[PDB]
């Protein structure tokens, strides 16, 4: 004999909302159903009652916005119209003995949010203890996940424990004092063979999306193995100070517990082909040693590129970095400000601009970063990320949502950068281009079949004669628009006559064209008609009907 | 139109003391007697203590006593215990099928013993890439709920950068669980070495401390 | 009359910089006290050298001094900028044959590289590091609007232009 | 019954000298004493005679410079004055029966040298033939010692041959033409178990001291003596280019036949303390590998001192050196050095490289521009050109023609610039790629007609999967290559897997395709076979 | 002022042959017969063969025969052996107590032609530490004495940096032995690779060359 509520979620102002009270144990032909609400931080507030005959009565503030209906023998629905932010509350249904709401059987309530802060997805991090503080026989162990920084409620955390039993315990959420976002800690206590067991938390955030799932996988140790150390050595330049014609980089991975180990060299973060480097593993006693050698031209070394030795060992990543040496390294802060992409403007319909400030020297204090509009109208709240980089600098990113209609009518947005160590303030500004318009021509092509390229093909797309230069190119295949990383797209360059062009190149695999051989190149552009997109499909099969 | 005034909004009394919560109505309730008294904690539905203004509900203890008639009603709670850490409400039913709640009234109180299991969690390396460090102190399967958590960062007592979450009472062993999250920046995290959680509790004769140092574990 | 001297001579400084305005003439009457005139308003410093510590934007403007003589001194002007590169210069009007030092100066002793001077648009001199142009003479064709392009902390910065004009010292 | 001579040595010109003939067996009251001398390479020459009564008679050339005296019953002295270099001779005394010097009893002679050089001890060096040139059996073997640089004569060499015998042969001394010192070769020919036998030569030089003895002890083969390769590796500065608190140097002696070694570190040519570096040795198969790690302070590294790894393997020294590196822009100047274009290299067959130096000061004193190859082979003259820029800088550009075959086999070319205001010379180097080779794929497409654009078309060429990145793209129409301004080609960027790609774009007019509708996209790339050139033509036709 | 002419200065005859050495004096010797004949080898005092111009000395063999009188004297060596390859002298005693030696006569035993055995010696590593390199070419057990040694340093013919040493004629097989030493600096030695000794002798139909490359040993 209990009651449960369902249907509480985050919706916009003005959206209708239906909550469902499912009862168990008793009959609705004997008992009435009360509805009571409670916002976070106030007292209880009676909404309404439905009797056994179906008659509903509501409070004086309700004013016909509420309706209660008996839908089945176990379910009672509450329909709610004309929502504003004052109805953000936890909603209880109760088994009423009479028309009074004096009762001992209540449901736990469901939570309805009408809010105006940003819908933020949670960040999920593992909570494991320090392994030297964990005993040898510790026949049970307690671990967890922290899901923080989300808005609004709720998150749902379940656990995959493998073959063990695990008792799961999810704490009530805490409002973070600085941001207003929420944070939960969900804890899992298991027993038995926990030292070699993989543990998994599943955090679902239905206000972000219905299928927003974070599926975090971790073990319960931060020792694991004895930790390797990575260092990079290099060739000397000679006695006159001059570089040799090739440069050797020797990445040394010192003594570790033997296992599979995996080395990638990066040039400014991009993976080089494994043919340009060697690797060697030796074993002495119970301990392994690994070296990797990379060969570089003198020109590339003098071009000041940064190289990263990336070690992957038992699912854990180690790294080390290097660039061309210097006696002194001057650097100053620089800033860049983007326009919104056409895809974000016209497909996603949620444009943003980003002010990216790079190569600042990490001195004392935070960098002042302010958004403004020339019209004096208000800006939205922005997001700010600060990230230390491999080359030792700190890069700060600020992303500002902009109005779609605002952007289209020619508003100018300004990014203003101040810092105490700066000589003067740095200024960047952005606005819709005042040049003319011209629609893109689109042409998609497939390269022919020839030896050595049976199960991988290259597709290409030419987009040309458009004006202005800002354009988004994507590839779509079998009712999914494929990720940007799958393909490459050139930077806009001027055509000989009038307008710009870009090329895009996409390598595809046999399974994709056997799945569907129809591939669509799509351009999003402000001058495109009727809905700011133009697209063209190609089939790679292109059959050889000689003389038609 | 009609009002219920619940007075006072806050009241404090120790163990062995009593509280009196009054509800005054602008119009007399249905049959001069239709009023309920509810007990509600954090994250819970309210639990019925009194229905029909003097009659004790099933499962409520005998120390909850309702009285009153007409417009004037009083809940008296004698012989105080820690399960009375709640907001208390009154509900009046009226002619015209009208149910109105009272304003609410808060009391604090303690009672029995069971010691906490303390655990400390360092921030993950995935969180340190984001510029934030959260250090987690867990107090497990304890009672009283009245426990004090102090954060020590290189033996300096923290203030204003920690938040606690306190669970409901468990339906099996009737205990509580707590966590305190200490939130620091990554630059403030890596400037310090020793991170300690000190837990003071009445089942503990001395405040127990669980600590780690950064990067050595 | 008491003329007004600048230490350092440069009437264009950076924000936050010092300078000391000294004011002296012939000793026909003995040096006892001096009067100062920021914009026209009397300053509260009596002794002959006025220190001007940590410049703000409001520290700009017309300056003047006075002694116990009858008429006053000339309207020296002090522009104060906050920017990356200020091409400082010795005098705003010069008479032929006097020394002229030019200096493309960078914020808080910072070092400006690949320094190029422009006189009226054309490239007067370029040097790898920062350099002191020093012309001991001052021709009537030397009159021009000058500016300097430099590289501070690997980035390019152009100074605000400054027009300077020599005249003939007979008449 | 014998005679012996003593007192012969090296003296200056003008020095008086006294020789002593000690006799044994006979009496000087019965027999006379003759003195005879003999210069090296010349015959015998009579000096004089003393009789039993003490009367001395000499030759005609003596002229009173020679005196003979009876000093005791067994000794007769001969005194020489006014000695010049013509008196350098071996002097004999003889038992004379009468005043005739017809006698059968002579002394062995003593050697008198008249010179003015310094008394120098010999340096003794082993003389072994090369062991790959020695046959496997080689039942007898010939070896020796060189005793050189000594003054004056003589040395004597004997031999310790162990359980072997060995014939010993000593050659006559040669006067060194530069120094005036002497040198001898003593040779030993042994038979038997010479390959494991340890041989010794004993060189004694009695003009240095009476017990000056040098044994040189050596075998037939040196212990293989593969010259071991030396290389110096060093610590990284970090990703911001900042130095760490200490600098590690790692000297590697990789892949050599095992044997005794050290490694010594020098800081500006002086030996550093042994505890400042640690050496370790491993073996793999036959080949050994050795390493040594030296720790330096940051300050010492930054002081621009030279650190030398000194490897001594089997008594011979192998070297490598280092000092703080030179970071390519000493005064803010920049220099760039290009590779040949593939079109210049493979189509025109006149490849050139270009060295460009920018942001120089326009001062006096011409820059010294010099070209070179690492092999030392000659280079041609180049087009040296200077010009001042509108922004006040001075750029110098040079273009050097290079051999096609020379480039293809991997020569490195170096551009060297010296200016009077620069503190040191600036160098740039360029060479062919060390990565693999992959030929380009070439695909060419014609756009279909777009509504409203009847008199223009666009041609697109995709060139992909080539390695290395250097490539030239041309377009041809009516068998002649079209101007570069007509078409636009992107810069090489990496594919998803191996190799690079570019796109080329060419807008054409109706007049062109009605003149000839076939247009050729041709790529020139070093990995393309057989003539480094692959092309694809395209038309604007249908199958029909 | 008086002369003793010994003729010839050199004579060659095989084993079993005979030689005649004449000494002619400008003035007659004392008592017309006071002349001696001596045999001398290298490094040794001369050995008396004839005294009083015909009388054989004790220990000298009977195949040495002296003759002559007055001014004209002759030594005849019949039945020649390989031991007799030496330098022979005559001594005249005169009035006024004057002893005059003859000019000398080298007797060569004519034997068969032997080709030299050529060996090459690279400089030692301990010589290279002193800054000098000497490369040794040995010519072993050859007859006749005339041969030519040429040094080739990276196929370049050397001149002025080599010196030769020739032994005496051997007392057993009557052969000669030679060495040529090429003297270079260490810097000039390490700039080159191929070091060749080319030997020309009349018993060789072609000039034989023994070479080495630097190290490789
Ligand atoms: C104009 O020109 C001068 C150059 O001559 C510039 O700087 C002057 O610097 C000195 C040295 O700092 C100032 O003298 C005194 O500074 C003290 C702090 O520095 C000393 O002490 C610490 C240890 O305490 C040492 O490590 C350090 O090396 C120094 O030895 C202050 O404590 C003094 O007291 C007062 O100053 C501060 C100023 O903020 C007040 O707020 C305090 O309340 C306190 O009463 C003292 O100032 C000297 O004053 C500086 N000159 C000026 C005019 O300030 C100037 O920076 C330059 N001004 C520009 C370019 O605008
Ligand atoms: C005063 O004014 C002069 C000009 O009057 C300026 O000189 C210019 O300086 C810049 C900076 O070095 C030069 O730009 C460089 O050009 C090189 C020429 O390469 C040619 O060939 C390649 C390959 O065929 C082509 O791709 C290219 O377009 C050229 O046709 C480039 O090789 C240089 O590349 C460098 O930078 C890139 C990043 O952009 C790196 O990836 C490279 O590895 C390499 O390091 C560079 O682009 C320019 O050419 C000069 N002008 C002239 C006319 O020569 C002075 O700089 C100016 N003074 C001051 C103080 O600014
Ligand atoms: C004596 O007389 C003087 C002149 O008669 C008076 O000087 C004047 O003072 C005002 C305020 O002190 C100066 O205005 C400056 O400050 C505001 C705000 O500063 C912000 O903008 C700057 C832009 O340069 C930024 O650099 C700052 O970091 C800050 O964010 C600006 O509006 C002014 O900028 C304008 O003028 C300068 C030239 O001065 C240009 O470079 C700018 O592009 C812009 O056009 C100033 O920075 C005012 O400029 C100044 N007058 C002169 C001629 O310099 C003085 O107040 C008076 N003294 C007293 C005590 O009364
Ligand atoms: C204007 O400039 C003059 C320059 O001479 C200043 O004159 C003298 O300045 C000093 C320093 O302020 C004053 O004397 C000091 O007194 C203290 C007392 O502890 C002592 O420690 C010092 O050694 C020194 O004696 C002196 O009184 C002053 N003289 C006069 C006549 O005023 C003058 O102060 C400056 N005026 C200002 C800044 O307003
Ligand atoms: C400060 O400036 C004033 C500007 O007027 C100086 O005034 C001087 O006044 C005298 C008195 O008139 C002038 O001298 C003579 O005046 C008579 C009568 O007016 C006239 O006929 C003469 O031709 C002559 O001008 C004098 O010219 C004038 N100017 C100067 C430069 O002296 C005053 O002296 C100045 N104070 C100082 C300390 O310089
Ligand atoms: C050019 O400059 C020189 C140097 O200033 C002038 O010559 C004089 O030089 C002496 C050198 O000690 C200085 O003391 C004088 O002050 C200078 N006189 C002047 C008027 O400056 C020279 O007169 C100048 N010539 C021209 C035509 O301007
Ligand atoms: C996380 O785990 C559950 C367990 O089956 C699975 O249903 C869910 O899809 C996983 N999430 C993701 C994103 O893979
Ligand atoms: C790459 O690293 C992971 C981590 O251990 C390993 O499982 C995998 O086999 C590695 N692959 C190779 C080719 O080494
Ligand atoms: C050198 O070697 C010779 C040859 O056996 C030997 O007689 C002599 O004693 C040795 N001298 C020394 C000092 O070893
Ligand atoms: C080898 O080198 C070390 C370093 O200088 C030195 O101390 C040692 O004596 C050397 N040993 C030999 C046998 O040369």
């Amino acid at each position: 004999q209990s009651l449960e509520e369902s249907g509480g979620r985050l919706v916009t102002p003005g959206t209708p909302l239906t909550l469902t009270c499912t009862v168990s144990g008793f009959s609705l032909s004997t008992y009435n159903i009360h509805w009571v609400r409670q916002a976070p931080g106030k007292g209880l507030e009676w909404i309404g009652v439905i009797d056994t005959g179906g008659g509903t009565y509501f409070a004086s503030w309700a004013k016909g916005r509420f309706a209660i209906s008996k839908t089945s023998s176990t379910t009672v629905d509450l329909k709610m119209t004309s929502l504003t932010a004052a109805d953000t509350a936890t909603y209880f249904c109760a088994k009423g003995f009479d028309y009074s709401a004096s009762t001992n059987l209540w449901g736990p309530g469901t939570l309805v949010t009408i809010s105006s802060a940003s819908t933020q997805s949670p960040s999920v991090f593992p909570l494991t203890r320090c392994c030297k503080n964990i005993p040898s026989n510790a026949t049970s162990v307690t671990l967890g996940c922290l899901a923080t920084g989300y808005f609004p409620e709720p998150v749902m955390v379940t656990w995959d424990t493998g073959s063990l039993n695990g008792t799961t315990m999810t704490l009530p959420a805490t409002t973070l004092t600085l941001s207003g976002h929420y944070a939960t800690i969900s804890l899992l206590t298991v027993s038995g063979a926990w030292a070699k067991q993989m543990f998994t938390c599943r955090v679902a955030h239905t206000p972000s999306s219905t299928d927003w799932v974070d599926n975090k996988t971790f073990s319960v140790c931060s020792r694991d193995f004895t930790p390797p150390t990575v260092k990079i050595l290099q060739s000397s330049c000679d006695g006159g100070g001059h570089f040799p014609p090739t440069i050797q980089l020797l990445c040394l991975v010192s003594g570790y517990t033997p296992g599979t180990i995996n080395i990638t060299w990066l040039e400014d973060g991009q993976v080089m082909d494994v043919d340009l480097s060697t690797a060697s593993t030796t074993q002495e006693g119970e301990l392994a040693s690994t070296q990797s050698e990379l060969t570089l031209s003198q020109k590339h070394w003098l071009s000041d590129r940064t190289y990263t030795c990336q070690v992957t060992y038992q699912g854990h990543t180690f790294e080390d970095s290097t660039k061309k040496c210097a006696d002194s390294n001057p650097r100053g802060v620089s800033a860049y400000l983007s326009r919104p992409s056409p895809f974000d403007l016209f497909i996603r319909k949620s444009p943003t601009i980003t002010c990216l400030v790079v190569d600042l020297a990490p001195s004392k204090g935070t960098v002042n970063l302010t958004w403004s509009r020339a019209s004096g109208k208000p800006v939205n709240h922005s997001t700010r990320k600060e990230e230390k980089q491999r080359n030792g600098t700190l890069t700060v990113t600020s992303t500002l949502p902009v109005g779609t209609r605002d952007w289209i009518e020619g508003e100018t947005y300004q990014c203003r950068v101040t810092h105490p160590h700066l000589p003067r303030a740095l200024m960047r500004s952005t606005t819709k281009t005042s040049g003319p318009r011209a629609a893109p021509e689109v042409y998609a092509f497939a390269t022919p079949e020839w030896p050595g390229s049976r199960d991988k093909r290259t597709l290409a797309c030419l987009i040309q004669n458009f004006m202005p230069e800002d354009i988004s190119v994507q590839w779509l295949h079998n009712e999914v628009q494929l990720p940007d990383a799958r393909h490459s797209t050139t930077q806009p360059r001027k055509t000989k006559g009038s307008g710009f062009f870009v090329f895009s190149r996409l390598e595809v695999t046999r399974a994709e064209w056997e799945q569907k051989d129809e591939f669509i190149c799509r351009a999003v552009h402000e001058a495109a008609s009727p809905s700011q997109t133009v697209q063209r499909a190609v089939s790679s099969v292109n059959p050889g009907k000689h003389h038609h | 139109e009609l009002d219920m005034t619940q007075t006072p909004s806050s009241v404090s009394a120790p163990v062995g003391g009593s509280v009196t919560i009054n509800c005054q109505s602008s119009q007399s309730v249905y049959g001069n007697n239709y009023l309920a008294w509810y007990q509600q904690k954090a994250g819970q539905p309210p639990k019925l203590l009194i229905y029909r203004a003097s009659t004790l509900a099933s499962g409520a203890p005998s120390r909850f006593k309702g009285s009153g008639s007409g417009t004037q009603f009083t809940l008296t709670i004698s012989d105080l215990e820690s399960d009375d850490a709640a907001t208390y409400y009154c509900l009046g039913y009226y002619n015209g099928v009208i149910n109105v709640f009272g304003g609410g009234t808060n009391v604090e109180i303690k009672r029995t013993v069971g010691a906490p299991s303390v655990f400390i969690f360092p921030p993950s390396d995935e969180q340190l890439k984001s510029g934030t460090a959260s250090v987690v102190c867990l107090l497990n399967n304890f009672y009283p709920r009245e426990a004090k958590v102090q954060w020590k960062v290189d033996n300096a007592l923290q203030s204003g950068n920690s938040q606690e979450s306190v669970t409901e009472q468990d339906s099996k062993d009737s205990t509580y669980s707590l966590s305190s999250t200490l939130t620091l920046s990554k630059a403030d995290y890596e400037k310090h070495k020793v991170y300690a959680c000190e837990v003071t509790h009445q089942g503990l004769s001395s405040p127990v401390t669980k600590s780690f140092n950064r990067g050595e574990c | 009359k008491p003329k007004v001297s600048l230490n350092p001579p440069w009437n264009r400084i950076f924000k936050g910089e010092n300078v000391t305005l000294t004011c002296n003439g012939n000793n026909f009457f003995e040096v006892s006290s001096t009067k100062w005139f920021h914009n026209g308003s009397l300053s509260e410093e009596t002794n002959s050298s006025l220190n001007i510590v940590n410049a703000k934007f409001e520290d700009s403007g017309e300056y003047k001094c006075q002694h116990q003589q009858v008429n006053e001194s000339e309207p020296v002007y002090l522009e104060v900028f906050s920017d990356w590169l200020l091409l400082q210069a010795s005098a705003e009007v010069v008479m032929e044959g006097q020394p002229l030092f030019l200096r493309c100066h960078g914020w808080r002793n910072w070092d400006v590289y690949k320094v190029i001077y422009y006189k009226d648009g054309e490239a007067l001199k370029y040097w790898y590091e920062n350099h002191n142009i020093s012309i001991t003479n001052a021709t009537v064709e030397d009159s021009g609007t000058y500016y300097c392009t430099g590289k501070v902390w690997q980035l390019d910065y152009e100074s605000e232009p400054l027009n300077i004009t020599v005249i003939k010292a007979p008449r």
